[PDB]
């Protein structure tokens, strides 16, 4: 089964590379996580897109 | 200048001497020590032009020299040694302005010698710490160089003030003053890794009130904690030290902790002396972790990273120990544990098996007898093999890894003639274990089954007085042996039911948390050694009387007390043994009992006025 | 797992190294972000919407490639919808790729002249990059000196 699920994430991955996406295989990994819960997609790209500011904001 | 090549030579000594983990130690080729221009150092009639010429003329070459050039007017007279790095001024020079020269040159001189420590103390002979503290030291030269272009400017433009530039330079001047302070304490013979590490906790402290050498200090010590805290990783989150050098925490020898892993004392730093042993105990558990395969990994693994006020970090270390020597704990109560180890050693040795030895005297009789040297091991062997098998002693274990050993001396250890003077049986070690359970130390052990074995074989001999006489009239015999098995069985009671247990119950509740294996040492030490002294005879006057007083009996019990030599089956040589003995045992009774009562048993002994006098 | 996702994920976006209350900041922002949201056309469709996009702006094959790309995952709607709502946020050679001679049965063409000043625009490109380079470098120790 489990190697089913890396390469589901080699997938995830190229698609967000192309996609221009700013993400990496740590967020990633998680936000399929937090998608398997039902979680809102549009909430959490809410969340993502405002931390990066935070993020610059604290230098 | 033969300084910086014999302390190069003593400092990667003091890395290659001790280990060689990591192979092949580089030293930088030799040109690099000897260029000029590898070292931050180094045509007008001057005095006749007016001051208009004069100030801004002196501030050019005084700019040069402040960095590591020569002049022009200024000028630098030559280094041979010389630490102080003196500089020369020109003749025929306003001494007004002289004055300001000399308020400047220190910055020229401390440079100079900055820049000497960074050309040598960089390289591969000084260890990790001077590594990336010399990186440290060469960053903030080309500020210096920035200000100098900065000034170059302005003189370029000539609109330059020799009151100016001073002003400028004051922070420079404390900035590598306290560089200097540093540099030339570690250039005081030496400071290799922890020794340096004195200075990086305490000169910070020494500058707190400043306030401006202060986050500085932070910096170089910042720059400098990274690798040495990069190999604490390998001792508090891993089974061996990557130290790619000797000048970090462990001493360690190939072969037993003592020599397996000890501290180097001053390469601790100013903080972790209280953290020593933590680390170098947590160290010698993740070796053992790492020896038996198991999990050689860590989750509380994080980078080890200064501060010197919230110096919380610390506390990783802690958190290390209570995961590390915890995990190794954790291994060390289901397997190579104390638990059913102890129960095989405590049947056997503390005899709790009461039914095994029944076997061994109802076989080893052709043993117990034979002259000296007929010493047969084999047979010992597969006499315990049978002795086990037909008894119930057969059913644990360990029992294979049971063995029987043999004793030369008979207890005249304190300061084949089979069996009696010469049993003894080894749990075998294995090398995992022997940090606990361990030959060395069971040395002692084998002492207490000596006695215990010994007081009961003399009970067997003590015992055949019963089946050698139960014509069938005579009594005398009979009293004598209650007179003495009213002592030998109640001495074997307290040996057996207080000596042991309450102090083994006192180790073994301990083993449920026992903080670390040098706590469980200690207890097994304490133990071992309680009982050892809650044995009779473990005293000074070593109560020697009980070996006589034994012997006596044993010429009683059965070489003379065999059915009366058969007459019920009369001449007085029969009752003359008797007497004889009792002459000898009721006057070495009486000296024992005494013994007894002047040093709990004995209120038994006399109870309801069992004589009380003999 | 639930509320810790959202704890590392915090530090994660954290940058590397004050590294101590600022995580707990950050954090009311993502709960606020949220929370405020919440309370207020397949995914296979919203990628063809930028698989043209991309198709118009040159770079025809790599829009080919995120469509075949992802017709295999017939055998994760949710986790393509973070994608292309992220889509713009990002950071700001082959021989074998437009060259007649060489392959085995290339067709009849003649002149295309475009996919020459295609070739002409990349080493354009590796020209001008390296000079505003150049640009970026010199301004930068020489600002220092002029301060």
């Amino acid at each position: 089964n489990l190697n089913a699920v890396r390469e589901t994430m080699d997938v995830l991955l190229e698609i967000s590379r192309i996609l221009n996406t700013g993400l990496d295989m740590e967020t990633l990994s998680i936000c399929v996580r937090l998608c398997e819960q039902g979680i809102n997609p549009e909430a959490l790209s809410s969340v993502i897109k405002e931390l990066r500011k935070a993020t610059e904001a604290l230098k | 200048l033969q300084q910086s090549l014999e302390l190069k030579r003593k400092m990667l000594r003091d890395k290659q001497n001790k280990k060689n983990s990591g192979q092949h130690l580089p030293i930088f080729p030799a040109w690099v020590y000897e260029r000029p221009a590898l070292i931050g150092d180094f045509a007008l009639p001057i005095g006749t032009l007016p001051l208009a010429s004069q100030e801004s003329a002196v501030v050019e070459d005084l700019l040069y020299v402040l960095v590591g050039v020569d002049g022009r007017y200024v000028s630098a007279q030559p280094l041979a040694g010389r630490q102080s790095r003196t500089f020369l001024v020109d003749p025929n020079l306003d001494l007004s302005i002289r004055e300001l020269v000399h308020r400047i040159l220190p910055v020229a001189a401390s440079y100079s010698a900055v820049t000497r420590f960074i050309e040598e103390k960089s390289s591969f002979e000084y260890g990790q710490v001077n590594h990336a503290l010399a990186a440290a030291m060469r960053t903030l030269v080309k500020e210096h160089l920035i200000l100098v272009s900065q000034l170059e400017q302005l003189h370029r433009q000539g609109l330059l003030s020799l009151q100016k530039l001073w002003f400028y330079i004051q922070p420079a001047m404390r900035t590598m003053d306290i560089l200097a302070s540093l540099a030339t304490s570690v250039d005081k013979g030496e400071c290799l890794g922890g020794s340096t590490l004195s200075l990086l906790h305490d000169r910070s402290f020494s500058y707190t009130g400043d306030s401006q050498a202060q986050e500085l200090c932070l910096y170089l010590t910042k720059a400098a904690s990274a690798p040495y805290f990069e190999v604490l990783e390998k001792w508090i989150y891993r089974g061996i030290i990557h130290d790619p050098y000797s000048e970090f925490m462990v001493e360690e020898h190939e072969l037993y902790w003592d020599q397996r892993y000890t501290i180097v004392q001053q390469q601790i730093p100013s903080f972790l002396q209280k953290m020593a042993d933590k680390i170098l105990s947590t160290g010698k558990y993740l070796n053992v972790v790492r020896e038996c395969g198991h999990d050689v990994t860590c989750p509380v693994a994080k980078e080890i990273i200064y501060t010197l006020k919230e110096r919380a970090y610390v506390e990783q270390i802690e958190k290390a120990f209570n995961y590390a020597s915890k995990v190794l704990l954790d291994f060390l109560m289901e397997e190579k544990e104390l638990v059913a180890h102890l129960r095989s050693i405590k049947r056997y040795f503390l005899m709790d098996q009461g039914d095994f030895f029944v076997h061994f005297m109802d076989l080893a009789e052709e043993e117990l007898r034979k002259p000296v040297e007929d010493i047969t091991p084999p047979r010992l062997e597969a006499l315990l093999e049978l002795a086990l098998r037909m008894s119930t002693a057969n059913t644990d274990p360990f029992k294979d890894d049971l063995k029987i050993d043999l004793m030369p001396h008979d207890l005249i250890t304190q300061l084949a003639l089979s069996g009696l003077e010469a049993f003894s049986f080894d749990y075998i070690v294995k090398w995992p274990l022997s940090l606990i359970i361990n030959r060395k130390a069971l040395t002692r052990y084998q002492m207490l089954f000596r006695h215990m074995f010994y007081c009961k074989h003399v009970e067997r001999q003590l015992c055949s007085v019963w089946i050698s006489n139960k014509a069938q009239w005579f009594a005398g015999a009979f009293t004598l042996r209650q007179r003495m098995l009213n002592f030998v069985q109640n001495i074997q009671y307290y040996m057996m039911f207080e000596v042991m247990e309450p102090t083994w119950h006192i180790l073994e509740k301990n083993l449920k948390s026992a903080s670390n294996i040098d706590d469980v040492l200690g207890h097994h030490t304490g133990f071992l050694d309680t009982c050892l002294k809650d044995c009779m005879l473990t005293n000074p006057e070593l109560l020697k009387v009980f070996s006589k007083l034994m012997s006596v009996c044993v010429m009683f019990t059965n070489c003379m007390q065999k059915f009366t030599q058969s007459m019920k089956l009369l001449v007085s040589g029969f009752e003359a043994t008797i007497n004889k003995f009792d002459k000898n045992f009721s006057a070495h009774l009486l000296d024992l009992l005494a013994r007894l009562s002047i040093y709990s048993v004995i209120s038994r002994l006399d109870f309801n006025g069992f004589y009380t006098e003999r | 797992s639930i509320t810790q996702l959202f704890d590392d994920l915090c530090e994660a976006l954290l940058p590397a190294a004050n590294r101590k209350r600022a995580k707990r900041s950050l954090k009311k922002v993502a709960y606020n972000a949220l929370f405020t949201n919440l309370f207020q056309l397949p995914a296979r469709n919203k990628i063809l919407m930028l698989s043209f996009d991309l198709r118009v702006g040159g770079l025809g094959p790599k829009a080919d490639r995120l469509e075949e790309l992802v017709e295999e995952l017939e055998a994760v709607g949710s986790v393509l919808d973070l994608l292309v709502q992220l889509a713009g946020s990002g950071p700001p050679r082959d021989y074998f790729l437009n060259n007649k001679h060489v392959g085995r049965n290339v067709p009849y063409s003649g002149y295309d002249c475009d996919d020459l000043s295609v070739f002409e625009m990349d080493v354009q490109s590796l020209i001008s990059r390296e000079e505003c380079l150049c640009h970026s470098m010199i301004q930068e120790t020489l600002q220092v000196m002029e301060a």
